[PDB]
């Protein structure tokens, strides 16, 4: 959280794509602004996407899992 | 940059710079003035005979 | 917009008019009064762009009335402005001149010729001319004619040749010539007379023929015609607030040029004499230059300033230009400065800040902020609720603020952890607020040392100042596995006061139930901070699988030992706090807390020390003055009684006996022998003679001195500080540097003399002029370390290839030096690798080497192991992390995308700033070890020595050996090898000015191949008698002799010679100078005995990795076998050696002293002249050439007490090898040397199945490193930083093109980089290339 983002690296497997996946995280709910999963807890949005982390909530395939149902749901509705 | 034994009564050894001038800039030590030529000057007492 | 690569070639003059828009005629740029745009000038709004909106200046065409119209009155447009940048102008001359980059410097054009500079200096200067093309055969080209014989040139014939002098007849010749005639002559005589020298010229211009042949250039365009001009917002013409107005320095030397081009085309209407026209053109390119190089060509060209002008190249060049300060390097928005100072309240991943400072830096995010709100309407008025006070302001400050953490900076940066990123907290001040226990990570203090700040105002990089760059993400330093929160000063000292055991606290010796219940006693006045007492607790250990497993005991320890536990998470034992908790305790208690408990306790930890550091240091008092400054009483006689001894070798020197250096190092070491001893009077009246009574009659305990528990702390120093106190301050020396006869008796606590005052200046202030330049050598030394490791980043987990170096410890010299496991820890195992009962295999061919499997190293005796470096490392462009092991930084498995060689460039030259301020005896029992020896039983039963190879090496018992040194050629024994040695006895000697020639062999003496006066002298013993035939140096004897190699022969009773046992061949001493053969004729000498006896830093480091040779290198064995002498002083003396199958003789500096005689076998990896040792890497493997380099400059830090994990220097020595010179052809060229890369690809694919041999054998290359920059693929990266002008010369005339691969290259462009965050992007760039 505040202090530490290692258990969020225990859980990806890396530093780098922790700025990456956090950050795709984020920017559906900084401007896209969609519903967080944990409760706020009064935190800007990049802590509660590290939040959401820890309990193995947000990966980078869960990330597309999201979209891809979410793609083609709104796929079969412009036609 | 650095003294030499004829710096004693004419040239003080502790208010230089520091910096990149640190051995360029000196200052006359409280007793001295110069001569008709330039070179500097500096009082001693004499001894004669004890 | 996006674009994948560059281009660079040379410009043709058809390619500038098509850049241009219109040809600048004119100077004029402003007219006197009407400050306005010049039609045909030079600022010329029909050139190059409009300035106010769709506003042209006489006023025809305005308001949108006519869109596409030119006011064809004045010739201006309408349309959209800012082309002022953009918009380039241009120029056609009247007589072609020459480029200054292509002329001046090989000269580029006249190396195409191979013509002399000399040769074109004569035409390009209008002095004499020279032929075009000679009509007749008679002549030839080339031909320089001076104009009297350029006339005979004209009377004999007239119209059989043809020949001007301008810069015309330098452009015919471009013109007239032909490649593909010469470059296949070229290859034609190639193959005729390889002589190297010629050769090598035919090596450049095969090169540079067909350099142009199969790019596209023409050598035509190497001459200019056209000129391009730049955009006047490169040369503006500004004014300032007071009507004054200051340009560029281009719109001068612009000037230059369209002035004296239009007096030559108006020169040339008017039929000017053929002498002044020929100045007239002289002109041109003494002013074109003055564009380029302004001072290059001639004498330096200066204005109205008295200073010489920049040029256009000089906007590229040096430092001042834009490569080296403007582009890597920037000004940047969202920042600022302030002072430092402490907190003692602050936790580590917060800090502080000003209110002020804040609500002025983060005014674009209040004004996002209060929209949202609503309070302020419009962004104006948002502006104007800034000044208006409101508590809303300081309520969305905070809530803006609250988790955006926040960079700051200070320079200079030495290292990574120069910058960080904190959480901000706000405080009601005006100095950034800032952590103590940082002070470590930046080598600084409090003294007003500003710090810069700054924001990460996206998203992205947030996340990098929270998951890479906050402060408790990293507290490993790369440097090795100790943590760099050591705490500094008063945390090591509030400590140090607290846990102690004297026997002066009342209340020893009762129990106590618990670590709480000592604040019940303590702070009642019933107990101290030290007093003895019986304490039960309860610790806890993880003997289970990560649980927790109780356990509770009882402890005789002392009250202030029992208070830590309150914190301390359950995993440690009592036993690690039980000591006087000095620095050296402290950092391995967090280091062993987090080998134990992971590493997120150890943050919490270093929180709750640093709070009672100073809590309990504001219980106790820290007082110092006069009184705990102590003399003893023996400084009156001890000086007294060396001061009758002072005038006692004055007496002899009265006396005339002592010389002058026998006398100076008697008066300096009396005057300093007591000097020493001054730490003796010290010792036992400033240790023990505390007196504090307790059930007994007294106690000797530690020191109630309050100065010797500061340095056993660890704050300031330790017990040599003292001495400049206590004692007398050594010595004292000249800034010359001469150690003096007569040291000090005073000291900071009596008072010095005038005098002791006068020299003690000499010490200190050459001490300070020393080292302000001493920070200059390493920032020069940076520089370039981190430009060799700018390609470096990983790239694939494993190569999979062949093993490497091998792990040994560094023991020789004395004592233990490294343990073997500590650089075996943090790798992985290269080689399949056992335990002493054998095969006993612990790795499946690669092992992570961590703390807990170097334990099992350190149990087993066994001490050899191999271990894969970044050299048995073969994938391309990266290393693999089974190679690396552990990041040491952050503490695990090293990952995917990371950096590699800047943390190394980093760490290497941080510790640079802080660096440069007989008989061999055994000393204990074990084993015994000398191999690879060939000796001989002596006339004494001892081993005595034949051979170089050998030397002495101490072991213990079970094979970890604790000594070795060298020993000579010819070493007198007392023991033999295999044997049992004791502890303390006299194993070898030998005498130190002789280096032996005994005889191995037994035989009779016969005063052979000497006759005297000829290659002798005769020197009988005038004395003794005992004399053989005196050998004379090399320069006084006969010549008549000289080509004589003399040699006393052993001889028999027969006639023979005796012959070495194994061996046919005659066994005589071809015996150098100096070298008195003692005994005379008929007399048999033994084996082994003496026939005769032959009497006698940081640029440190900048040799070490600048890749340079010495003045005195030490040659090796070239090729071995059976080796004669040769020539007689030529010049220097050569060396027939003849192999026993194979194939050189070659110069010898005789003056010295040579190793191997005229008829003695050597072997490949042995010296022949003495001295310090490339050649290594010639003759001998790969991971040797490594080893005496990394066990060189290690060795130096280890000396001026730094530690550096040997992998950094590792990693250069990779790059230091990346080229391969050629032996073969049949695929490429023949000799140039190359990437060794790419020379494993060619192998791979000819050398491979697809042919059996058609390839190519190389070595292993060596360049300097200052160029191994400069020699290489990408230029920009080579024209960043050094020498612009040459490295876009050559990138030009071969038409290279760029990958943007490089991290310099990324970053200048405004590219992501391609490492860190920015690899798992560029990767998809990379795999859209191969997919479309
Ligand atoms: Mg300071
Ligand atoms: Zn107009
Ligand atoms: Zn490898």
């Amino acid at each position: 959280a505040r202090v530490t983002v290692q258990d969020a690296v225990e859980k990806i497997g890396n530093r780098f794509d922790l700025v990456l996946v956090a950050a795709r995280r984020a920017r559906q709910m900084q401007v896209g602004g969609k519903d967080p999963l944990v409760p706020e807890e009064n935190d800007k949005t990049t802590v509660i996407a590290l939040r959401e982390i820890e309990e193995g909530l947000i990966n980078n395939q869960i990330l597309d899992v999201r979209e891809r149902q979410e793609q083609q749901e709104q796929e079969a509705a412009e036609l | 940059r650095d003294v030499h034994p004829t710096h004693y009564g004419r040239v003080c050894p502790i208010e230089t710079p520091e910096g990149p001038n640190i051995g360029l800039i000196n200052s006359l030590s409280v007793y001295a003035q110069t001569n008709e030529y330039g070179f500097l000057e500096t009082p001693y007492r004499k001894v004669t005979d004890g | 917009e996006e674009f994948d690569a560059i281009k660079i070639a040379l410009a043709s003059p058809d390619m500038i008019r098509s850049w241009s828009f219109g040809e600048v005629k004119k100077p004029e740029t402003i007219n006197y009064r009407t400050f306005k745009p010049e039609r045909d000038g030079l600022f010329c709004a029909r050139i190059f762009g409009p300035v106010k909106d769709y506003e042209c200046l006489c006023g025809k065409y305005k308001r949108l009335k006519h869109r596409g119209v030119i006011c064809e009155k004045c010739g201006v447009e309408v349309t959209q402005t800012k082309v002022r940048r953009e918009r380039m102008g241009h120029i056609e001359l009247a007589s072609p001149t020459a480029h200054i980059w292509f002329l001046k410097s090989p000269s580029r054009i006249g190396l195409l010729l191979d013509m002399p500079l000399r040769d074109i200096e004569r035409v390009l200067y209008f002095e004499s001319y020279v032929v075009i093309e000679g009509g007749m055969t008679n002549l030839e080209r080339q031909q320089i004619l001076t104009e009297e014989q350029y006339l005979d040139a004209l009377e004999e014939f007239g119209d059989e040749f043809d020949a001007k002098m301008g810069a015309e007849a330098i452009q015919a010749l471009l013109k007239s010539m032909d490649l593909e005639q010469e470059c296949e002559q070229l290859r034609e005589e190639l193959n005729e007379t390889n002589s190297e020298t010629k050769r090598k010229k035919l090596t450049k211009r095969i090169k540079l023929l067909e350099a142009f042949v199969q790019s596209g250039n023409k050598p035509e365009w190497m001459i200019l015609t056209v000129l391009p001009v730049l955009p006047p917002d490169l040369r503006p013409l500004v004014p300032l607030d007071g009507g004054r107005f200051a340009t560029s320095d281009l719109n001068d030397l612009y000037r230059r040029v369209i002035n004296r081009n239009n007096r030559l085309k108006r020169l040339l209407d008017l039929a000017a004499p053929d002498i002044i026209v020929r100045n007239e053109k002289r002109m041109l390119q003494e002013a074109v230059d003055a564009l380029l190089d302004n001072g290059r060509r001639g004498r330096a060209i200066t204005g109205s300033n008295k200073r010489p002008l920049k040029s256009l190249a000089d906007m590229i060049k040096g430092k001042q230009g834009r490569f080296r300060q403007n582009l890597l390097g920037k000004r940047v928005d969202y920042s600022g400065r302030s002072v430092i100072t402490v907190g003692p309240y602050l936790r580590l991943h917060q800090c502080g800040l000003p209110k002020k400072m804040a609500l002025e830096l983060f005014k674009p995010f209040i004004y996002g902020k209060l929209e949202l709100r609503g309070l302020a309407t419009t962004i104006k008025a948002a502006k104007k609720m800034v000044e208006r006070e409101e508590a809303v302001v300081w309520d969305i400050l905070d809530e803006v603020i609250r988790e955006h953490p926040v960079l700051l900076n200070r320079a200079p940066t030495l290292h990574r952890l120069g910058i960080q990123a904190f959480e901000p907290v706000l405080i009601e001040g005006k100095a950034i607020q800032l952590h103590p226990l940082v002070c470590a990570a930046y080598n600084a203090d409090f003294d007003g040392d500003q710090m810069a700040v700054h924001v990460p105002l996206t998203l992205e990089a947030q996340l990098e100042a929270r998951a890479l760059m906050m402060s408790t993400n990293n507290i490993l330093s790369p440097a090795n596995g100790e943590p760099i929160i050591v705490p500094s000063q008063d945390v090591v000292l509030g400590l140090y006061y607290m846990t102690r055991d004297c026997v002066n606290a009342k209340g020893e010796g009762m129990v106590l139930t618990g670590p709480k219940e000592a604040e019940r006693l303590y702070r009642s006045g019933l107990a101290s901070l030290h007093a003895r007492v019986k304490v039960r607790i309860t610790e806890y250990e993880k003997d289970a699988n990560g649980e927790l497993v109780a356990k509770t005991s009882l402890k005789d320890t002392t009250v202030g030992r029992a208070i830590l536990w309150m914190i301390v998470p359950k995993g440690l034992p009592y036993s690690i706090v039980n000591q006087a908790l000095g620095k050296k305790a402290i950092s391995k208690m967090l280091n062993t807390c987090y080998r134990i408990l992971g590493l997120k306790p150890t943050v919490i930890f270093a929180d709750q020390i640093m709070y009672t550091g100073f809590a309990y240091a504001a219980r106790s008092g820290a007082s110092v003055g006069i009184d705990d400054m102590v003399i003893p009483e023996k400084k009156h006689e001890i000086i007294s009684e060396a001061e009758a001894e002072v005038a006692e070798i004055q007496e002899q020197f009265q006396s005339g006996l002592v010389t002058a250096g026998e006398r100076y190092n008697k008066v300096i070491d009396i005057w300093a022998a007591a000097n020493d001893r001054v730490s003796k009077a010290m010792m036992d009246n400033l240790q023990t003679e505390t007196v504090i009574n307790r059930d007994g009659q007294e106690e000797k305990q530690v020191s109630f001195n309050s100065i010797y528990m500061m340095a056993d702390s660890g704050a300031r120093g330790s017990a040599a500080q003292i001495r400049q106190l206590a004692g007398m301050r050594g010595l004292m020396a000249k800034p010359d540097g001469s150690i003096i006869e007569t040291p000090i008796t005073a000291n900071f606590r009596e008072g010095l003399n005038v005098l002791q005052y006068f020299i003690s200046t000499h010490g200190a202030r050459k001490g300070l002029a020393d080292t302000a330049l001493k920070t200059a050598n390493s920032g020069y030394l940076t520089r370039r370390l981190v430009d060799v490791a700018q390609d470096l980043v990983v790239t694939e987990d494993d190569c999979g290839t062949h093993e490497g170096i091998m792990m040994t410890p560094v023991i020789e010299g004395g004592d233990v030096k490294e343990p073997l496991r500590d650089r075996v820890l943090g790798r992985v195992t290269a080689e399949d690798v056992l335990k002493p009962g054998t095969a006993d295999i612990l790795v499946p061919r690669n092992t992570l080497l961590h703390e807990q499997w170097c334990d099992l190293l350190e149990e087993n005796s066994v001490d050899a192991v191999k271990v894969r470096s970044v050299v048995s490392c073969d994938t391309d462009f990266g290393v693999c992390a089974h190679c690396y092991g552990r990041d040491l930084a952050r503490g695990h498995i090293i990952n995917k995308g990371e950096a590699i060689g800047v943390i190394a460039a980093q760490s290497i030259g941080e510790p640079g700033t802080q660096l440069t301020m007989s008989s061999i005896q055994v000393k204990n029992k074990g084993s015994i070890k000398l191999s690879n020896v060939k000796s001989v039983v002596n006339s004494s039963g001892k081993l005595v020595i034949t051979s170089r190879n050998t030397e002495l090496k101490l072991i213990d018992e079970f094979g970890r050996t604790k000594e070795s040194y060298k020993v000579p050629y010819g070493a007198v024994l007392a023991k033999g090898d295999g044997e049992q040695v004791a502890g303390g006895e006299t194993v070898a000697n030998w005498d130190p000015h002789t280096m032996p020639v005994i005889t191995e062999v037994s035989g009779f003496v016969r005063f052979t191949d000497m006759i005297d006066g000829q290659t002798i002298t005769r020197q009988t013993d005038e004395l003794t008698g005992l004399s053989s035939l005196v050998v004379l140096d090399s320069a006084e004897r006969t010549a008549g002799g000289k080509d004589l190699r003399p040699a006393l022969k052993i001889v028999d009773a027969q006639g023979n010679d005796v012959l070495i046992p194994g061996t046919d061949m005659p066994a005589q001493y071809f015996l150098p100078g100096k070298a008195i053969v003692q005994l005379e004729d008929g007399v048999q000498i033994s084996s082994g005995d003496t026939l005769a006896r032959i009497p006698q830093g940081l640029p440190r480091v900048a040799d070490l990795f600048e890749a340079r040779r010495p003045k005195e290198p030490a040659i090796l064995a070239e090729i071995s076998g059976i080796v004669s002498f040769g020539k007689e002083t030529k010049g220097k003396r050569r060396l027939v050696i003849t192999p026993v199958d194979g194939s050189y003789e070659e110069m010898i500096p005789k003056w010295r002293q040579l190793n191997v005689f005229e008829g003695e076998r050597v072997e490949r990896g042995d010296v022949i002249s003495d001295g310090p040792e490339h050649d290594i890497l010639r003759l001998r493997g790969v991971h040797a050439v490594t080893r005496y380099i990394v066990n060189e400059v290690q060795d130096v830090y280890r000396l001026q007490g730094v530690k550096i994990n040997d992998k950094h220097i590792e990693v250069i020595v990779r790059q230091m090898l990346r080229k391969a010179t050629i032996v073969n052809a049949g695929s490429s060229d023949f000799l140039e040397g190359e990437q060794v890369e790419y020379s494993r690809v060619k192998i791979a694919n000819r050398e491979l199945e697809a042919n059996g041999k058609v390839g190519a054998t190389y070595s292993r290359d060596l360049l300097g490193i200052t160029k191994a920059s400069l020699a290489t693929e990408s230029f920009i990266s080579a024209a960043s930083f050094q020498e612009t002008t040459r490295v876009l010369t050559e990138a030009a005339v071969a038409g290279k093109r760029d990958e943007l691969r490089g991290l310099k290259e990324n970053v200048i462009v405004g590219r992501l980089i391609p490492a860190g965050t920015g690899y798992a992007y560029h990767q998809d760039r990379m795999r859209r290339r191969a997919a479309g």
